[PDB]
């Protein structure tokens, strides 16, 4: 059954966020070429 | 003599009102060459 | 299985194999079409 | 060089500390 | 003072009459606001 | 560089003349 | 290195994209200016030692430092230098992530590891060119 977070393993980080009285869970991206930040 | 009856009557106003401390003020003895230009352009050519 | 959580034979091997495609709401094929 | 670069940047954010010039008159 | 400023960090509530972000958290337009509030009337806004 | 140099020794000149309280122009020396 | 070493919480770890290689890591950001004091530290490659790192903390009262991190744990994340937590603030009327004192769950999700290999087989993401048997 149990498995836990190794190093040097692909993953991904979520949130939830209410917006408009709703709830919009999302992800942490970015697109380091020309924009050096991060969008969701 | 100029500037300094002006920053006297500036000091007479102080002086009524108690000691106040506000920063739009400085006198003529110790002023600073920013705000003497205006003064200077008459000062020096009465002078000349 | 229908939710693929577990592994169970790891099935795909580049090259060697090959495959077809399905859409699943129409679950037409894929086909070429040589025109003249 | 201590670690205290870290409170003196913080401080350093809150610049305000170079405007306060104004309020040491008024 | 390390502790102290790490603590003060996370609720920094010194929430002034009306900046970004916090309410205050800036000293000239806080204090140039009270400065109404403190020279012409009394401690209070409206007051004789 | 010379605006307003000079002017700050007139200055703790006239405070040093009538200096009401001890140690204080000690300071200001 | 160690070579698959586990993950623990109040450990200094150490992110990196993908595809790109631009290891988010305490760097010298000092720009945004939505909330007015907040940061966002954005991607660059400059793995210096101390400004390096990320460090977890535990979402709430459930497991305290020490612990190894299982999944679909929720957790807190938080630099060395700037001491922020990884906020999830509203810029204007549109979401905008910054470096902030209120704090903000963050989950993670399994994707791949290193025994889940490929050696010729398939795995999802890979991009990949069709070929006919005869016809190439």
């Amino acid at each position: 059954e149990i498995q836990f977070l190794r190093t040097d393993d692909e993953v991904v980080l979520q949130c939830t966020a209410t917006i408009h009285k709703e709830q919009q869970k999302l992800c942490l991206a970015a697109e380091g070429f020309g924009n050096r930040l991060c969008f969701l | 003599n100029y500037h300094n009856i002006w920053a006297k009557k500036k000091k007479l106003e102080l002086e009524s009102k108690g000691g106040g401390n506000h920063p739009l003020l400085v006198p003529y003895d110790t002023l600073t060459a920013k705000e003497k230009a205006k003064d200077r352009e008459k000062a020096q050519d009465i002078f000349k | 299985r229908k939710e693929v959580d577990g592994m169970g034979t790891s099935e795909i091997k580049y090259g060697d194999s090959i495959c077809y495609i399905q859409h699943v709401d129409t679950g037409l094929w894929l086909t070429y079409q040589a025109v003249d | 060089k201590g670690e205290a670069i870290r409170i003196r940047s913080i401080l350093r954010s809150l610049g305000d500390l170079v405007g306060v010039i104004s309020i040491a008159f008024q | 003072a390390n502790v102290v400023v790490r603590l003060l960090i996370r609720r920094p509530e010194c929430f002034g009459p009306a900046l970004r972000g916090e309410g205050g958290n800036g000293l000239l337009a806080a204090m140039e606001e009270a400065i109404k509030i403190a020279e012409d009337p009394s401690r209070d806004g409206p007051s004789p | 560089c010379g605006q307003l140099r000079p002017s700050m020794m007139q200055h703790l000149l006239r405070r040093l003349v009538f200096d009401v309280p001890l140690l204080n122009e000690h300071a200001k020396m | 290195g160690g070579g698959h070493r586990t993950l623990l919480y109040g450990h200094a770890i150490l992110l990196r994209h993908s595809y790109s290689g631009m290891y988010l890591c305490c760097l010298s950001t000092s720009r945004s200016s939505t909330d007015k004091l907040a940061f966002d530290v954005g991607l660059q490659e400059d793995t210096t030692g101390e400004a390096c790192w990320w460090t977890i903390h535990p979402a709430s009262k459930q497991r305290s430092e020490g612990e190894k991190v299982q999944v679909g744990d929720d957790l807190i994340l938080v630099s060395v230098s700037s001491e922020r937590y990884l906020h999830l603030s509203y810029g204007n009327s549109s979401w905008h992530v910054d470096a902030a004192f209120q704090q903000t769950l963050w989950s993670v999700a399994p994707i791949s590891s290193g025994s889940e290999a490929a050696q010729g087989y398939l795995i999802g993401g890979d991009v990949l060119r069709l070929l006919h048997g005869h016809m190439d």
